[PDB]
């Protein structure tokens, strides 16, 4: 029968979807039978370890993949064509992020879910600018830059001066920028750079082989991640009765953005079926929902967009690594909804200027946010300090942070893939 | 003789979440269960690198000696500019590149050598 | 003259042994006519600096050598052949570890180091311990490192947050990356990258050529450093003897423990591993030992198996001419996996601690201490004083008091060097058996 | 017109000059409405931000450049280069470089252009530990340095020194590693060539990016100068220390060549140096006009064959190929500038720092390909190794327009005198 042949063709898709569903089922079943109280600490750690192993495996190869893919992609096109493609890509990213932020603000205002060292917004923007241009490539491979305020003057004149220091992270943005510039420089040279081009291409292909092995391991890790996240709950009933409107706002906004807004843009600019493209990228979407990190699901997205869909090699390897860092619509909607929810919690009115600042600062924060699990929580502080009325009791946002973060990751990677397809069609025209 | 320790846990869950997310080698978001809740209590870390404190002093809690100090880096345990406490000895077989825990380890081993040599003399 | 040719051919090994003898003599002479008290701390640091410089020179080479060598070795053989060779190598490693551990336990039970126990001599506080499951999870996390650049200088280890001391302590575990090279994760990644390179094709051929050229340049640097090695060995031995105080007075009651450790090391290095080599290859193991004298003495000087890996690789390549691919795949793996001397150390030390506290040893306790010593020897760091953490994990698993660990750290400076010698010998002998097997 | 082409070819120098003047003007205009005004001391890091961005950009592309350039340069030497004659030429060049640097450092401290915690003498072991790094990747961003404690256990004031890795980027250890790796790569043979090609291609790729940064350099230099004038006084010692310094270094390297090359010519040839100088007048005047050693290369060949007794082979060996790392005057410039910068920051650099600076300077005595303002990158590398402040480099770049022609004259004089000594040596044999 053709059913078995079809199953063989789509075995990866079936394994990942069944892994997600079985992770949900196992988490609910274990929570019903004890809820980690019967498990205890040691059994809980042994239960949740395999998902962490999958996450570590995917983080192992993200750096060489991003660096080599971006060098090859930047060296595979002329500087003028690359500049035009980049200008269109950033325009698309900005428009999509603004639309997502506006939708989040509007839905949070409509539904009304609401009812310590500081950090100046200018310093946050300067920190982002400093992270764009790293001061040490090896240091930027494993840590980022952040500012600190200390009192060094006399006690009579107590003013906060900003000092700089390095905090743990990845600083993927600076490496992306350096790789793009290096690829352009390599294409500027003639026959001299061909050896380096072949070197980086070989390294990327080997990294892709490791990607294939890790994605074959992935379903067990996804299942255990989802199960462990479900098990860690404490009081599901009270938490839902307190944060149901907020969860509904975030997920409904994400669903509207992923099923109506981005497909409409793709259909107007491409005149094809966006849902066929979405069907091509099911497996990276399920992996993104499993792992809750745009960086871990970037290789699977590149492979699936290249193979299942008709997207050129240079287009995918140049656009997707950039969008995995700078294009995060779900994080923007998260941060806007959370800011409005916190503002309504404190009974603080929001006029037009506050809404505009929320939108602009949300776009900047989504540009600056990192593709790590619960990465959008950190820049929520930047937005709250920008409004400066919502003192940072973001503690009420948490305990439902995992699910909304997972929705954010799916929305971000979907936006990246749709932009890649749009740019492929625009090049093809 | 050392003054009592004033080393409480995080006042708000967000601060604990922020410092546990930016610890070195972090791979996943901390669970809400693992975050401290309710009234703050005494807490102590079992390891603290020397590059996290300018100076450390001894403090007493429940007739047990601890080291106390102020952190200088948000990647270090406890947050940024938060007075935290850590144990007198580090984990066995573990090193913190000098610092108070190491100095305590060599102090203990030299005391053992001295008393064992005195035992040999008797 | 024939004797002149003999000294010219074997000039390095004679220089190394003369350096060891002169270092011991100089350390004893300085200690007798002074020590750390006659000359100030600044003079002591200036005196011990050349040995630390030699250790730094060897540590600078480890990372590119291991990475490039394993990539080339994994890519130069079939994936199936690499898997079979690795499986046999792991079987050999576990067999040697069990044999060494059993020999150590038997000697520690026969000579009874803790029979007299002096005057107990234990209390300040008790050092925190690491749970067994947490240690195995730490091992599994160091495999498949999170960041390749960060794993090159720091490694994962789980810590604990002792909360509510009066309020029903919970000991919540929180982990972080601490200083220390993650050799094992880089080794695993290098092997996987090599097999992927072989699976690729011509692009893999270009990368294979690149990494082989890098390894050859690294070997030239190793050749240059190997000539400076005797002076550093001499100064390490002399400075470590001078710094340590009251020779003999420490030994007057630790003699039983020292005899147990060194007798186990000598029996394993002169009657067990040579016996396996003779029964499997029908050659002379002592010729192999003679070829590798100076890596053993460098290991003795440095007390670090990771440091002496390049010198062992070169000596295995030129003398007793094991093929390049098999040596460069087996030696880096055994430098972090096969630790016979360490296992013997931990078994003897744990039995000595048990006899200090007057506890019965039964049968199941011996079985579990052997199994945990073998299973925790793998993944141990090759840095000096690397066996203490694994011994602590063993002690936690066997449910013995920990406060007597200071007696183990009291005299560990020499027995750790003996352990390093045994580990590097096991590595070399395993390479010899595998080379003889692939010759057939 | 010819003048328009002349200005276009020297577009960078004029651009930098106009940038320094405009930065001074902007600083003077802002000061009076600045200081305690213009946001006060707080939020000061906003005017000076483009300069900090330039400093970060320069600090980024330093590590691959030094490592790859030194590996390629070290593998390009040859004992077989005419055997004894090549060895003698490199030895003589080496001695000249080491003596010129010593003369510059001595005269610098002798006049003290500047000057309007406690570290012991035994810091040489710390230096020796720094040059032979324990870990290569840790050496890419941090360096070893000893600190001191107080224990009060054995008597009082023991002050036991304990070392740790703090910062520094440890370039010097990397320089040593690059030189040893390069000579080993040359020692290898027909395998080493692939790695040599790899690293030379990497240096070539790095140089286009360096050229791009040199184009971004003027906005950062202008903003650096503007920020540096407000925080201090213009009428203050900064000007008088520049008149002291530009003039000081000029006269210094001038008399340096004037009395040093003549002595080595005489004691070795017993001839009249002024006859040699009179023959090569017009290449010297061409060098004064163009401020570029690459520009006057054809003229030295023509003047050297007939006016001096060089043979074709010896001339074709000394004038070209020998020009690499040939610039003696540049070394005097960077040594004097580094010493002036050290007294500008009021830092006690006792002896070990001085020797390390001198060595690094002799080593980087390369670079620039001979272009005007070619010693600035190597001077920046020197400042980076010695952990001296780098932000005061803009005052040095402010006025290099006049000293560089003098440096070029000194360089061409050293070239010609070396050719004279080598020709006399090979005639007498």
């Amino acid at each position: 029968d053709q059913v078995r042949r079809c199953l063989r063709a789509n075995l990866l898709v079936l394994l990942t979807v069944v892994a997600v569903v079985a992770g949900v089922a196992l988490g609910l079943g274990v929570s019903g039978a004890g809820g980690a109280l019967a498990l205890g600490p040691e059994r809980l750690s042994a239960f949740v370890f395999p998902g962490e192993l999958l996450l570590r495996l995917l983080r192992m190869i993200i750096l060489p993949l991003v660096v080599c893919s971006l060098i090859g992609g930047a060296a595979s096109l002329d500087p003028g064509a690359l500049g035009r493609l980049g200008a269109w890509a950033l325009l698309f990213f900005l428009v999509t992020t603004l639309l997502a932020s506006a939708l989040g603000v509007g839905l949070a205002l409509a539904l009304q879910p609401g009812a310590a060292p500081s950090k100046e917004v200018l310093d946050s923007f300067l920190d982002l600018a400093r992270n764009i241009f790293p001061s040490n490539l090896v240091s930027a491979a494993f840590r980022s830059y952040s500012t600190t305020y200390e009192e060094r003057n006399i006690t009579g004149t107590r003013v906060k001066v900003p000092v700089g220091q390095e905090v743990e992270g990845m600083n993927i943005l600076g490496l992306v920028v350096f790789a793009i510039v290096f690829g352009v420089a390599l294409r500027k040279l003639g026959p001299e750079g061909e050896l380096l081009i072949r070197f980086f291409n070989s390294f990327n292909e080997a990294t892709m082989v490791l990607v294939s092995w890790i994605m074959w391991y992935a379903p067990v890790g996804i299942m255990f991640l989802v199960a462990g996240k479900i098990v860690e709950m404490e009081d599901v009933g009270l938490l839902f009765a307190r944060l149901g409107k907020y969860i509904l706002c975030c997920l409904l906004g994400h669903a509207i953005h992923g099923l109506l807004v981005l497909p409409l843009i793709y259909f107007l600019f491409t005149r094809k079926n966006p849902y066929r493209f979405l069907w091509g990228i099911v497996t990276p979407l399920a992996t993104a929902f499993g792992t809750s990190s745009s960086s871990a699901t970037l290789p699977l997205m590149m492979k699936c967009v290249e193979e299942n869909n008709g997207v050129a090699k240079h287009i995918s390897r140049f656009i997707l690594p950039i969008g995995a860092t700078v294009n995060m619509d779900g994080a923007a909607l998260f941060q806007c909804v959370a800011a409005v929810f916190i503002a309504q919690l404190s009974q603080q009115s929001l006029d037009f200027v506050k809404i505009i600042t929320i939108l602009v600062t949300a776009t900047a924060s989504s540009v600056g946010a990192a593709g790590i699990p619960a990465g959008g929580v950190l820049t929520l502080a930047i937005i709250l300090e920008a409004v400066n009325l919502p003192v940072d009791h973001i503690s009420l946002i948490l305990a439902v942070d995992w699910l909304v973060d997972r929705s954010c990751t799916v929305l971000n990677v979907e936006g990246d893939a749709l932009g890649a397809g749009l740019l492929q069609n625009y090049v093809d025209r | 003789a050392p003054p009592p320790c004033r080393c409480m846990t995080s006042s708000s869950p967000y601060q604990e979440f922020l410092w546990r997310m930016q610890r070195p080698g972090n791979i996943d978001a901390p669970s809400y269960r693992s975050l401290s809740k309710g009234t703050p209590t005494f807490t102590a870390h079992t390891h603290m690198p020397r590059n996290c404190y300018h100076s450390a002093t001894l403090c007493m809690h429940a007739n047990t000696h601890y080291w106390t100090g102020k952190m200088i880096n948000p990647s270090c345990p406890g947050g940024l500019g938060v007075t935290v406490c850590w144990t007198y000895f580090t984990q066995t077989g573990m090193s913190d590149g000098g610092g108070v825990q190491d100095q305590a380890r060599e102090k203990h081993v030299k005391e053992v050598i001295s008393q064992l040599t005195r035992v040999h003399g008797t």
